[PDB]
C-alpha cells in the first residue's frame, strides 16, 4: 500500500 | 512531514515508556500505521477497528465490555473521546484519539501508570494541536 499521512516533526 | 510513525512509537513512546505493546493507527479505519509487539503479544487489526469506532462513536462503552488490546482484556477506568485508560493487573492502558489518529500502549508489570499517561497524552495533545 502506500506509506499512511506522514508525522509531523518530532515534540521537543 | 518529517521522519516516520515507527520513529514516534519506537522514540517517543517506548524510549520513554516500558512497554508490553505500543500502536499508532488511522481514528477511521484502524489501519496501523506502526506498532511495538514485545515477546508474545500481538494487536489484531480487528482490536484496534473497536477500539477506534468506540472511542469516536461510543466511548462509555470501554466502562461496559473493558477494553481489548494486545489479545488481553483490561479494565477501564475512564473514557472519553479523547482519552481511555485502562487496568491488567500491574499494567496500566492508555489510549488517546486525536483529528486523524489513535494512540495506544501498555506498561510492563508494576511500571508507573502516571509515566504512560503523560506520554500518551502529552503526544497527542502535540498532535491535536498540530491538527493531526
Amino acid at each position: 500500500p502506500p506509506p499512511p499521512p506522514p508525522p509531523p516533526p518530532p515534540p521537543p | 512531514g518529517s521522519g516516520s510513525w515507527q520513529s514516534y512509537v519506537d522514540n517517543q513512546i517506548c524510549q520513554h515508556v516500558d512497554c508490553t505493546l505500543a500502536a499508532i493507527a488511522n481514528i477511521q479505519d484502524g489501519s496501523i500505521w506502526a506498532k511495538f509487539e514485545k515477546d508474545d503479544k500481538k494487536i489484531s487489526p480487528k482490536e484496534l477497528k473497536t477500539i477506534a469506532d468506540t472511542i469516536r462513536q461510543n466511548p462509555n462503552g470501554f466502562l461496559e465490555t473493558g477494553i481489548h488490546i494486545g489479545g488481553e482484556k483490561y479494565i477501564c477506568i475512564q473514557a472519553d473521546n479523547q482519552l481511555v485508560r485502562g487496568r491488567r493487573g500491574s499494567s496500566a492502558l492508555c489510549i488517546v484519539a486525536t483529528n486523524t489518529c489513535l494512540l495506544a500502549a501498555a506498561t510492563v508489570d508494576g511500571y508507573p501508570a502516571g509515566q504512560l499517561n503523560n506520554v500518551i497524552e502529552k503526544l497527542g495533545d502535540y498532535l491535536r494541536s498540530n491538527n493531526y
